[PDB]
DNA sequence: CAACAGCATGCGCGCCCAGGGCGTGCAAAAGTCGTGCCAGC
DNA sequence: GCTGGCACGACTTTTGCACTCGACTAAAGGGGCGCGCATGCTGTTG
């Protein structure tokens, strides 16, 4: 599902700048290790994959913070 | 300075640096990397030689870390880009070149694993004596040998020495009537009136020593020092910067300044009749110079002749 | 006794870059010993 | 990807492992300018 | 707007007695003059054109404006003086190679 | 790096020559006077104890020669670049900011208002600083590292 | 006749490649050829 | 018992070391420009 357009996850977050840095962190995780995609995969990259869950509205900063809290809790 | 073409490098790779770049690229542990770091150094233009075992181990300093460790990753070494890397002896380069052969060779694995592995330092001379030991016959083994001679070896296929380090020469010696003739060809004025008197002395050697006689005619520094009233120190320092140029043995003529020189080239000539016997016989050929007036008596003199390479010893 | 890393002695993290005047002193705290011969390489040993 | 030299390397292996992170460092020719500034009787250092 | 940097001072009580300074720390410190007590601190300014070139080598981090222009001087300045960069825009961060 | 280690102290023209003038400004004098008695000609009286010749300014040296035998006395002038060292060693900032400030109220011109700034405005840099100006005219030289030089 | 203000001349910035192109003794110390001695086959 | 390698000696080669200034007679280049800042000489105000 490759995207021509970030739009719909730039109105999740504002700034686009930020997006990047949120897609990054999270597609990071995916690609290195130590994570599993929450939206079935398309054959696409990782990076595709992260801006899709941000569009989703499934990831955001509040939502990595939420879940670093808890992967934190639980170790 | 920039924007131009200034001499900055090129940054060229050498083995080591290839080496080191393909173990850059490996699943080697934090310990492994500082052993294989270490092995690759110790590695040389010619490949094979990894030098001494032990003092790899011994070189960090105990601490645990045995010799098996070392040893495993050095296999591994020795298996990066060039086939038979390092190793030693050239026995285990031939077993880790031989290593991959596909084992689809026919008749080749076997045989081949047993000539490069043992008996080896017997397949110097020829077969004889080994086709009874490995009861091979005909051309089975001649074929292994094919192969085993068909390997090369080490590296020296990374090289990285384009410059071949010409000459340039510095004085043509224009052969004339049998001899030669001195022409030079191809403050800082000072120095160029020495370099110009280091040619006048070159031309004062062909007057020193014969050109047409066999190797050149004994000479002393003290000639060159008595014609232009030079030291000796100057004469031999332009004479070993520069380099002369003739048409037939052109040299630095630093070795011109008959002798040694015409030794060995009666040594060259024994030689060429050497081949008869391996163990040659410069001693008695000493005897002979003796005979000849030259009085050697089993000296260095006819031990260059059995030194500089010669069958001499060697075949022994 | 090894694990010599070269590479981990400068991971040196720095702000505001400063500059001044250079004493005496400070130059031979950089210097690594003195150049006295205007000459740099032998032309016959092809070492310096 | 210019004049950083292990950062060059650390960059390659990471993605021939498919690790795709930077591990940025400080650029040679940075360290060249200092030296030439170093030069002329200037010191300029790095203060953290 | 940025040619209107650099103002200059008529009054005293902020120290710099009649000189070129920035707008910017001019107001800093009359703010803060007048956030303190004391109100005879602050100082009358006056602003100053500028004119693009002058300004880019007035800038406060001597790497930058280094490399603009005028390298010779630039450094003899700031060699005698003893000014830290600071690193805060955009060019010294590329030449050190940190983000921007 | 490397360095050289310098006979008799000179030059650093960086200073000296990119306009304006440090030594020249700070030591209160024209880039043609020191400029000019850097290298030969003028002496440069330094200290000028017991001198016919101003403490501080230049003579003609072959007039200063015929000058220090009609004195019939010796004046501790420096020809080479160690005046200029010895002078600007001599040199406090304090002492000339004092003097700089009574300039300043004794100056009725605007223009002399300027330079005299100019002369606070760096000296005082000099004192906050921590520089000895001294530091200027250099005596060892150090040497760029080679690989940087390559052949 | 005093210092002060203005006009003018000179010098150094920029732009920008651009192409390479390159002897004079004597004397103390040491490298090497010669010769002999010792070890290997 | 013979050959080859190496050790010891002689020789003959290598190496010490540098100051004066030496100079030397030309060898040429060579159509922008602005802009500004400072030094210097002139000029007019009292």
């Amino acid at each position: 599902m490759a995207r021509v357009t970030v739009q719909d996850a730039v109105e999740k977050i504002g700034n686009r700048f930020d997006l990047v840095l949120v897609a990054a962190r999270r597609a990071r995780q995916m690609q290195v290790g130590g994570k599993d995609p929450l939206v079935p995969e398309e054959n696409d990259k990782t990076t595709v994959i992260a801006l899709r869950e941000i569009e989703e509205g499934l990831i955001n900063n509040q939502i990595l913070d939420v879940r670093e809290r808890q992967e934190q809790q639980e170790q | 300075d920039d924007e131009l073409p200034v001499y900055q490098g090129e940054t060229t790779q050498t083995l080591q640096d290839y080496l080191m770049w393909q173990v850059e690229l490996t699943p080697f542990t934090d310990t492994d990397r500082a052993i294989a770091t270490s092995i690759v150094d110790a590695v040389d233009d010619t490949g094979y030689l990894t030098i001494q075992i032990e003092d790899i181990v011994d070189s960090i300093g105990d601490d645990e870390i045995g010799l098996e460790e070392v040893e495993a990753v050095l296999k591994r070494i020795q298996r990066f880009d060039p086939v038979g890397v390092a190793a030693k002896d050239l026995r285990d380069c031939l077993l880790i070149q031989l290593s991959q052969f596909a084992k689809e060779t026919p008749w080749l694995e076997e045989a081949r694993l047993i000539i490069s592995d043992h008996l080896d330092l017997l397949a110097n001379h020829d077969f004889r004596t080994l086709m009874r030991v490995t009861r091979l016959k005909e051309e089975v083994l001649k074929e292994a040998v094919n192969l085993i001679q068909s390997l090369d070896p080490r590296p020296g296929q990374s090289i990285q020495t384009s410059e071949p380090e010409y000459v340039i020469p510095d004085v043509l010696v224009r052969k004339v009537s049998g001899r030669w003739t001195v022409e030079l060809n191809a403050l800082e004025s000072r120095n160029d009136t020495l370099l110009r008197v280091s040619r006048c002395i070159v031309e004062q050697q062909q007057a020193f020593f014969e050109q047409g006689e066999e190797y050149m005619k004994p000479m002393v520094l003290a000639d060159i020092a008595q014609a232009v009233e030079m030291h000796e120190s100057t004469i031999s320092r332009v004479t070993t910067q520069k380099y002369l140029h003739s048409p037939r043995g052109i040299f630095e003529l630093k070795y011109f300044f008959a002798s040694s020189t015409a030794i060995r080239a009666l040594v060259k000539k024994l030689i060429a009749a050497e081949n008869p016997a391996k163990p040659l016989s410069d001693s008695k050929l000493t005897s002979m110079l003796s005979e000849q007036g030259i009085m050697v008596a089993r000296r260095t003199v006819a031990k260059y002749r059995e030194s500089l390479s010669i069958p001499p010893s060697n075949q022994r | 006794l090894l694990k010599f890393l070269k590479a981990q002695t400068k991971t040196e993290e720095f702000d505001a870059i400063k500059i001044a005047l250079a004493s005496p002193d400070m130059i031979r705290s950089w210097s690594f010993g003195e150049v006295k011969k205007p000459e740099t390489i032998n032309y016959r040993t092809f070492k310096p | 990807k210019s004049d950083d030299v292990n950062g060059r390397t650390k960059m390659y292996k990471n993605i021939v492992d498919g690790n795709h992170q930077m591990e940025p460092g400080m650029p040679e020719s940075f360290n060249v300018l200092l030296k030439e500034i170093r030069s002329l009787g200037i010191n300029i250092e790095l203060e953290d | 707007r940025q040619m209107l940097r650099k103002a200059t001072i008529v009054n005293a009580g902020s120290s710099d007695f009649l000189e070129g300074e920035q707008v910017e720390y001019s107001r800093v410190k009359i703010a803060n003059r007048e956030l303190e007590a004391n109100g005879k601190v602050g100082a009358t300014y006056s602003r100053d054109l500028l004119g693009i070139t002058k300004a880019s080598l007035a800038t406060e981090s001597f790497i930058s404006a280094a490399s603009f222009q005028e390298t010779t001087r630039v450094l003899t300045e700031a060699a005698v003086a003893g000014k830290r960069d600071e690193l805060r825009g955009l060019k010294e961060n590329v030449i050190v190679g940190r983000l921007i | 790096m490397g360095h050289i280690e310098l006979a008799s102290p000179t030059a650093h023209i960086w200073f000296l020559k990119s306009l304006p003038s440090r030594i020249g400004l700070l030591l209160d004098m024209p880039l043609r006077d020191i400029e000019r008695v850097l290298y030969f000609e003028s002496y440069v009286v330094i200290e000028g104890g017991m001198t016919n010749l101003e403490r501080q300014q230049i003579l003609t040296e072959e007039q200063y020669l015929d000058a220090l035998e009609e004195f019939g006395d010796e004046f501790d002038a420096k020809m080479g670049a160690e005046a200029i060292q010895a002078l600007l060693k001599s040199m406090d900032l304090e002492q000339e900011c004092e003097q700089l400030r009574e300039e300043l109220n004794e100056t009725n011109s605007e223009t002399k208002r300027k330079k005299l700034t100019k002369r606070i405005k760096l000296l005082e840099a000099f004192v906050q600083s921590g520089n000895k100006p001294e530091w200027m005219i250099l005596t060892v030289l150090p040497v760029l590292p080679p690989d940087l030089r390559p052949l």
